[PDB]
RNA sequence: UGGCCAUGGAAGUCGGAAUCCGCUAAGGAGUGUGUAACAACUCACCUGCCGAAUCAACUAGCCCUGAAAAUGGAUGGCGCU
């Protein structure tokens, strides 16, 4: 591939995000796109794909391209998987009253996303990642009558488990 | 803030103290953040990476709180750029994974040299640019199908000498980065016998 | 075109420059006042326009 | 209000010899003589040590106006005993886009002509202050070199030359010409 | 953490409700340079060097800028520091 043209071992990975909706232009027209034997049409339909129902929201999409195929995974955020989480559909079509109803209270699947982190933070065992994940939402952030402020400090659980 | 800042950190310190009774004395020269957050989770587990700054002249009153003596060989040696690494494990072993873990880390100019710098013969990877700058300094460079190619060895930078501006700027674009040592250990506390780092 | 680093020695003397909005001063980097009378030292200063 | 008292001591070398009549200091040594009359100044000048080891600058009862005049008396003490042991060496180079300056020394280094500046066809003659020497050096493409022992000579005829070589009539921080003072130094380290 | 409305673009960046943890020595969901987006340069805190008075905001005196007219022009004049 610097020649010419010269596919001997492709498995270029990149970062993008905005691959739940088609949109308007899907942002693929500039250099990435036709460099790599990667059409439009079909692109745009296998993202469509990926971002078929559960979720129709916009995710993080990283393509590996075998010559032929594209395959997106979606690496999971914890502000993606919580908005995620949130009640469906808001999409459009009475939208706008807004995005930030807030009634999940994240109960016991934060355990199961702790579990998932792919080994980033610089962190310790999981005190301290409970404290990170409790602060770093902002949709109602902690319990529907608590306070994210001085709550979370004081957890006697999930020490163990999460690893 | 400034002095429950100040507060905690005394007892950090005095927690540190208290649970790793081994500490290396190293250096906290030019790295960068995600370099730093490498050497962290390298040191993940076993070691502890701390700074050292004026209030690490508190040895005296761990010397003075009726627990330690012979504490005052580490008292004038917090000179320099200091982290202190706390660890329990080995000495030699963990000297040698500090050996290990160097950082290409790009050069500056105006830095010593510790070896001669060579280069070898490889292609820029660019278009057919400018070679002024290349041959402006001595260097046997040609241009042979777009590329930029250098057709002979060169030891352009010796031991002990000066790196200039464009020859640093040469190098930063040739993306060849020998100027790098990582940290440098000086005094090795081990249970209150010092040793010499060789 | 030009030699960079005696590019940057003569934007040291001709671009790298404080200017006084009351009087037009061309005055040094490090100003935080003006000299001249006929201003009143304004203390309003600005960087001088960096070439495009 | 009148601070009673501010002092300050210039540590001589022993390769200096400086004497004083009155406020009017003499400093001479290996390259040469220096004067400067610090009459209208108005300070003491005491001069103290076996064989004159330091000169000592005294302001009494003076506000702030004159006590900000001991350290620029000891400044200029530093720069003229400077001048004396190392001397002044001030390089500066000819920036030019196009067209190539050419300077010449006429005598020694007293009258330089400055030509081909922005393709102009005036020359350029510029005296130097008496005591100034004016070179071409070596293995630099176009940079001058003058050398001397009065600071404020050399650093005068330094911009006489660097403001002989304006642009008129255009965008300075385009046309960015002329013989501009680089560096500042000695003429011997030691 | 391409966190979040903004799709016409905010991985600090035209803007606004938001606005904390981790490494911790340390980076505020950010002061600018600047972008269809980036990238990159670059500010809280501390260490190596000099070792004792320093910083910030108001406020009152005298002086200065603000403050430009036509015959030559007036603290009364000379002048006065
Ligand atoms: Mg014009
Ligand atoms: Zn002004």
């Amino acid at each position: 591939m610097p020649p010419k043209f010269d596919p001997n071992e492709i498995k270029v990975v990149y970062l993008r995000c905005t691959g739940g909706e088609v949109g308007a232009t899907s942002a693929l027209a500039p250099k990435i796109g036709p460099l790599g034997l990667s059409p439009k049409k079909v692109g745009d339909d296998i993202a469509k794909a990926t971002g078929d129902w559960k979720g129709l929201r916009i995710t993080v999409k990283l393509t590996i391209q075998n010559r032929q195929a594209q395959i997106e995974v979606v690496p999971s955020a914890s502000a993606l998987i919580i908005k995620a989480l949130k009640e469906p559909p808001r999409d459009r079509k009475k939208q706008k009253n807004i995005k930030h109803s807030g009634n999940i209270t994240f109960d016991e699947i934060v355990n199961i996303a702790r579990q998932m982190r792919h080994r980033s933070l610089a962190r310790e065992l999981s005190g301290t990642i409970k404290e990170i994940l409790g602060t770093a939402q902002s949709v109602g952030c902690n319990v529907d009558g608590r306070h994210p402020h001085d709550i979370i400090d004081d957890i006697n659980s999930g020490a163990v488990e999460c690893p | 803030d400034r002095a429950t800042w100040k507060s905690n950190y005394f007892l950090k310190i005095i927690q540190l103290l208290d649970d790793y009774p081994k500490c290396f004395i190293v250096g906290a020269d030019n790295v960068g953040s995600k370099q730093m957050q490498q050497i962290r989770m390298s040191l993940r587990g076993k070691a502890v990476v701390l700074m050292g700054k004026n209030t690490m002249m508190r040895k005296a009153i761990r010397g003075h709180l009726e627990n330690n003596p012979a504490l005052e060989k580490l008292l004038p040696h917090i000179r320099g750029n200091v982290g202190f690494v706390f660890t329990k494990e080995d000495l030699t072993e963990i000297r040698d994974m500090l050996l290990a873990n160097k950082v290409p880390a790009a050069a500056r100019a105006g830095a010593i040299a510790p070896c001669e710098v060579t280069v070898p013969a490889q292609n820029t990877g660019l278009g057919p640019e400018k070679t002024s700058f290349f041959q402006a300094l001595g260097i046997t460079t040609k241009i042979s199908r777009g590329t930029i190619e250098i057709l002979s060895d060169v030891q352009l930078i010796k031991t002990g000498d000066k790196v200039g501006a464009s020859e640093a700027t040469l190098l930063n674009m040739l993306n060849i980065s020998p100027f790098s040592f990582g940290l440098i250990i000086q005094q090795v506390f081990d249970n209150g016998s010092i040793y010499n780092p060789e | 075109i030009i030699e960079p680093s005696l590019r940057q020695l003569a934007q040291k003397y001709n671009c790298d420059k404080m200017i006084c909005r009351k009087c037009y001063a061309r005055l040094h980097p490090r100003a935080v006042n003006c000299r001249k009378k006929k201003c009143g030292h304004t203390n309003n200063l600005r960087p001088k326009k960096k070439v495009k | 209000m009148k601070t009673i008292l501010s002092n300050q001591t210039v540590d001589i070398p022993e390769n200096v010899d400086i004497s004083l009549k009155g406020r009017t200091v003499i400093v001479k040594g290996p390259r040469g003589t220096l004067r400067r009359d610090f009459n209208h100044i108005n300070v003491e000048l005491s001069l103290l040590g076996k064989k004159k080891k330091r000169l000592r600058v005294d302001k009494w009862w003076g506000n702030r106006k004159e006590l900000a005049t001991v350290r620029t008396i000891c400044s200029h003490v530093q720069n003229m005993i400077k001048g004396v042991t190392l001397g002044f060496r001030y390089k500066m180079r000819s920036v030019y886009a196009h067209f190539p300056i050419n300077v010449v020394i006429q005598e020694n280094g007293s009258l330089v002509e400055i030509r081909n500046f922005l393709g102009e066809k005036y020359i350029r003659r510029v005296r130097m202050r008496p005591g100034v020497a004016c070179s071409v050096s070596q293995a630099q493409k176009d940079e001058l070199v003058l050398e001397g022992n009065d600071i404020e000579l050399v650093s005068n005829s330094a911009a006489l030359i660097q403001q002989a070589t304006t642009v008129k009539n255009k965008d300075i921080r385009k046309f960015l010409d002329g013989i501009y003072v680089s560096e500042k130094g000695t003429v011997q380290q030691a």
